[PDB]
DNA sequence: ATCAGAATCCCGGTGCCGAGGCCGCTCAATTGGTCGTAGACAGCTCTAGCACCGCTTAAACGCACGTACGCGCTGTCCCCCGCGTTTTAACCGCCAAGGGGATTACTCCCTAGTCTCCAGGCACGTGTCAGATATATACATCGAT
DNA sequence: ATCGATGTATATATCTGACACGTGCCTGGAGACTAGGGAGTAATCCCCTTGGCGGTTAAAACGCGGGGGACAGCGCGTACGTGCGTTTAAGCGGTGCTAGAGCTGTCTACGACCAATTGAGCGGCCTCGGCACCGGGATTCTGAT
């Protein structure tokens, strides 16, 4: 499960706040569902294109086509630096 | 690690894991697991941010069901992203129709 | 801005 | 046995709703309804636990069951 | 708004 | 002493709107999806955490659609909830034909 | 002369268009309102001619459907005249906003 | 400017094919914004998909999965 | 005949199906059977849609189906609209009817 | 340069259902595009429910599940009836 | 029905 | 219902 | 109200163009053989779901009152329909052209697969503080005066 | 306007069990390496989208008159909300039992994989009758009388 990286997200952005049980299994039952239709709809453009490789394009279009506007270009932001840092150190 | 070396917090390696195993696609990307963590990890911190604010306007120091169900429901744009979900013991979001109050 | 961060990550990693 | 579902139950769950008043034959339509919807969502169910050739519905069915009707649900180990 | 303010807030 | 027609049912709003938890009686609930699902293969078994979710689920399509009849209500210029409002409201949700 | 009584014309005409099939919007009108509301997505887009005709077929089916949810809206609070109040409380109900 | 292309007896014409028997003078401007609305949403789609195949002509599949996307299917445009 | 549709007794390309299954990696394996299966189940809906539409087409004095006959048979059977609920047929039309309120006296 | 369809099979179905009665070019596309959309529903749904119970492989128990699952009731029970038979009749050849 | 699509599959099949 | 007594009705 | 005037269908005669049939071929489905692995199957174990009893109470139930609300009835007046004229732009046909989708040939670089190893994550055990509960208190509400 | 009677937020004290943390272990992710094919790039061909031009004419805009229906108001019956007294069964705690979920080990039936083969289906071509269209007459159908 997601419990710990979950945890230290919120230690990050709210130091000093606990989460219930029920809230830890809500949040990871909701990062899971995230994550399966962000994957969907990547396996679905793939397969639209006639590619066979689900890569960073296919994934921050999946990201554009499922959030809404300030949401998705937050995410973009975020997945694109993330991306550029991870290549420029190795 | 992987996860460290983008400077994130989610598990980049147990993404590609769970990508690989999900038969999505015959190949998987090198920045595709670390994009989808970047994804994740940010709309973690969002939605845990809004249910950490409205624990502590309810004077509590702990996240419950309803702090995240009253952070889902106030912000518009989570609400749209989260529209066909119930979230246990969530309750519901305070309101009454304004004809209904007394004169 | 963890630059130092990711350093230390290739390191960590292939320290073991 | 429908009739478990008592008068201030459905009362209870009108106002939760943000309802003022109710009519009197508001009650036996309600428990229609609730019948229906759980009759779609028990059959799935138990279609579900039946492909897998168990005899107890998990909770996990359930899920299942109302993620096929466009109803997801959290917080039941998924 | 509010959101751009606080998504580049993240340290 | 006497609290005129509809001071206890806004009071009533108010509080079940801010409390969380189910509003139906569990026993009750369970003997009933117990009794429906006999109709499909006998003899089955429950967890409790399935017949927790089927409950938080039906309290939450009930709410949902309790709401729609409201507005529905509402819009005829009415304050009281009558069937036709619930045929109404799930004639156009599209769960009915 | 001859004038018929306001209200029986309506009742043809909407026997004839359910009736018929063909298309109610001009084709040309709705083409150009679909490059320009394209256009501030992307510059210079071009756009194959079925993908404008399925575009305004799309369309056409979403507004009649709107349109029979809003007439039974409309009917429901003893009025025959549709109103704006009716397309907003179809669509909220609907959850679309 | 252009919105004004789906002129008011057109609307009449859609409303009499929903089933509708009078109509209320406002009611044109609001089926314009909703028209509006709607269209915005499934282009923005359509758009984003043929961005993502490198392309600059939207095709009719493209609207196809972006109606898709929509919980919308659409018969008759190729398979 | 070499073909498994005849071995099965259908109309539709079973080694299609099996091979369109085997190419959208729905799963890792595909059992023998699914391609038989599957391909019965779409050639009895296609009997059972295509029934309709020549009955609709026969009462319009027609020989030849058109989507006006498609969106009629399909809206005029309650199973098949449930399935078809979210379709939208292009040129299919609408099904005739008006609400009881709306006649004159 | 070579496109695939079901509009050969779809004519031999309803020569067999109509034996008179013929099919136009925009029905035909109509019927392919519906045949698909049932197809790729049901394949799906098989999918899902194999990758649920941890299986590997898609077999006739889990298509007849997701038909049932998919199709309403008195549909459901004559497409669970003829693809049994049909996979009975090819188990015996 | 089913018999002779059968023994029609598995006639001509070797013979080839 | 006559569903049945026609699918089975093919020849 | 029966009759005049306006759709509406239904008959018959023509033209045509899209559906229906034929042919070559070619590439995709078949037939044959293997091989290793997923899955069926027998066996044990222990969790957990089911069944039953006592007993408190808190909720459900039944009843009486009356009042606010649903609903029927009227007036009105203004907004929308039907219709005749005039204006306008869709559209149909035709012509030009150039952007750009669709194919094809090559290179290579990015990802699958393997082996090794070690540290992050997970199960388990434990302490304590955030929160649940109780109670007296002060304050906000509200309904008849 | 007002104040007594109710309901509710508040502050303080107490108890508890769920959470937050520390620890040991282990298995899955990382490092290093190789092989091969997916796709990125370029070069080319040709469909097909856009743009313009002009005559037709059907549709849209516009103005006008009037009937009808939306809406406000009023009155009247009645059916829900409120509160009270009586009933009952939900719930909690506890016990006992056993079914089946889950895990483990074994074996083998079968589906992926590959190779040679041929005919099923598809692209292209040609032909005619189903249907759209035109035109007139019988048929309903509606509104004033």
């Amino acid at each position: 499960s997601y419990a710990i990286y979950v945890y230290k997200v919120l230690k990050q952005v709210h130091p000093d706040t606990g989460i219930s049980s029920k809230a830890m299994s809500i949040m990871n039952s909701f990062v899971n569902d995230v994550f399966e239709r962000i994957a969907g709809e990547a396996s679905r453009l793939a397969h639209y294109n006639k590619r066979s490789t689900i890569t960073s394009r296919e994934i921050q279009t999946a990201v554009r086509l499922l959030l809404p506007g300030e949401l998705a270009k937050h995410a973009v932001s975020e997945g694109t630096k993330a991306v550029t840092k991870y290549t420029s150190a190795k | 690690t992987r996860s460290s070396r983008a400077g994130l917090q989610f598990p980049v390696g147990r993404v590609h894991r769970l990508l690989r195993k999900g038969n999505y696609a015959e190949r998987v990307g090198a920045g595709a697991p670390v994009y989808l963590a970047a994804v994740l990890e940010y709309l973690t911190a969002e939605i845990l941010e809004l249910a950490g604010n409205a624990a502590r306007d309810n004077k509590k120091t702990r996240i419950i069901p309803r702090h995240l169900q009253l952070a889902v429901r106030n912000d518009e744009e989570l609400n749209k992203l989260l529209g066909r979900v119930t979230i246990a013991q969530g309750g519901v979001l305070p309101n009454i129709q304004s004809v209904l109050l007394p004169k | 801005k963890d630059d130092i961060k990711r350093v230390m990550a290739a390191i960590e990693k292939v320290r073991k | 046995n429908i009739q478990g579902i008592t008068k201030p139950a459905i009362r209870r769950l009108a106002r939760r709703g943000g309802v003022k008043r109710i009519s009197g034959l508001i009650y036996e339509e309600t428990r229609g309804v609730l019948k229906v919807f759980l009759e779609n969502v028990i059959r799935d169910a138990v279609t579900y636990t039946e492909h897998a050739k168990r005899k107890t519905v998990t909770a996990m069915d359930v899920v299942y069951a109302l993620k096929r009707q466009g109803r997801t649900l959290y917080g039941f180990g998924g | 708004s509010g959101r751009s303010v606080r998504a580049e807030t993240r340290s | 002493h006497r609290y005129r027609p509809g001071t206890v049912a806004l009071r009533e709003i108010r509080r079940y709107q801010k409390s969380t938890e189910l509003l139906i009686r569990k026993l009750p609930f369970q003997r009933l999806v117990r009794e429906i699902a006999q109709d499909f293969k006998t003899d089955l078994r429950f967890q409790s955490s399935a017949v927790m979710a089927l409950q938080e689920a039906s309290e939450a399509y009930l709410v949902a659609l309790f709401e729609d009849t409201n507005l529905c209500a509402i819009h005829a210029k009415r304050v009281t909830i009558m069937p036709k409002d619930i045929q109404l409201a799930r004639r156009i949700r599209g769960e009915r034909a």
